[PDB]
Order: structure tokens, then C-alpha cells, then sequence
């Protein structure tokens, strides 16, 4: 277990910034999504009437 | 309230009668100390940026010594071309008598000699040589 850590230089970062020193996160470009998906009319019959999950 | 922007021609008629500002018996130097005198989240964010680079820089540059690395065992070795070049010289050449022209003019007939493309005729006929020789 190769125990990675994105050692960081001054506290001036926030604590989960993208350290330019990994790699690009996937360069995808298959992924194709620029029309709606079909389950808007049943996720329009899906609310979520309670509150969110860490807002606070 | 001086900052970076305020202009010695607006201050100046602002201080003009102090006996501080008379007390500098020049108005060239006047103005000169007047330019001394002008001049934590976005510095941070500033920050951010140039720690970004410097990682960026650094990592071009592994990135760089290791492309040399490779082309370095390429040249050097494109390895396989050169161990292909002397299998070829082995197999199809055994006796040290024949020419390297000639003995390119055979090989050419043959299908591994497409595996030395990578390199030079002028390496390939140096390692020729050298298989005649040895």
C-alpha cells in the first residue's frame, strides 16, 4: 500500500483542492448526455419533501 | 487615504502649506517620496496559483526527463530495432565474406527486414559490418 499524499506547501489552500500533480481526471469525451434523460415525468412524481443532507 | 491609484498632482494642492511638506526644499524630490509612499482570501487564492505552478513546472520537468530517459534507451538501444538488426544479420548472414549492399539487396526479399525501420540505413550498415566482423 503506496500510501499517496498530496503534501502541501503553505496553508493558504483550501483542504480539498485539486493538486495539479496527479494526472487529468479522465480526459473523457464518449460520454454524451446533451439531450434530457426519460424519467423527468416520473421524476417530477419524485419529490423530496424532507431537508437536505449536511446543509447546516 | 494614499493608495496605489492617488495622484501626486491631486495630493499635492491637499498638503501644500504643512512646513513638512515646505521642509523638502525641492518639489522633484517631493514627488519622489510621495512614490516611495505609494508603494487574506485572494491572497490566498494568489497563492494557490503559484504553488499550482510551481508543481506544474516541476512536474513538466520529471516529465521532460523521463521522455529523454526513454528516447536515451531508445537511441542508445528502439532497442528491439537494433537487437532485430544483429537476429537479422545472424540468421540470414553467416559468412563474413559477403558485402553489406549485397546482403541488403538479399535481405530486402525478406519479411524481418520491416522490422528494422526504426532505424538508419547507416546504423544498419554499421551493424552489419560489425556482425561480418565478428
Amino acid at each position: 500500500p503506496n500510501v499517496v499524499f498530496i503534501k502541501t506547501e503553505d496553508p493558504d489552500l483550501p483542504a480539498f483542492y485539486f493538486d495539479p500533480l496527479i494526472n487529468p481526471i479522465s480526459h473523457r469525451h464518449s460520454v454524451k448526455s446533451q439531450e434530457p434523460l426519460p424519467d423527468d415525468d416520473e421524476e417530477f412524481e419524485l419529490p423530496e419533501f424532507v431537508e437536505p443532507f449536511l446543509k447546516d | 487615504h494614499l493608495d496605489s491609484q492617488s495622484r501626486w498632482s491631486k495630493v499635492k494642492d491637499k498638503v501644500e502649506s504643512d512646513p513638512r511638506y515646505k521642509a523638502v526644499d525641492s518639489s522633484s524630490m517631493r514627488e519622489d517620496l510621495f512614490k516611495q509612499y505609494i508603494e487574506e482570501k485572494e491572497l490566498e487564492r494568489q497563492a494557490r496559483i503559484e504553488a499550482s505552478l510551481r508543481e506544474r513546472e516541476r512536474e513538466v520537468q520529471k516529465a521532460r526527463s523521463e521522455q529523454t530517459k526513454e528516447i536515451d534507451r531508445e537511441r542508445e538501444q528502439r532497442e528491439e530495432a537494433i537487437q532485430n538488426f544483429k537476429a537479422l544479420l545472424s540468421d540470414m548472414v553467416r559468412s563474413s565474406d559477403v558485402s553489406w549492399s549485397d546482403t541488403r539487396r538479399t535481405l530486402r526479399k525478406d519479411h524481418r527486414w520491416e522490422s528494422g525501420s526504426l532505424l538508419e540505413r547507416e546504423e544498419k550498415e554499421k551493424l552489419f559490418n560489425e556482425h561480418i566482423e565478428a
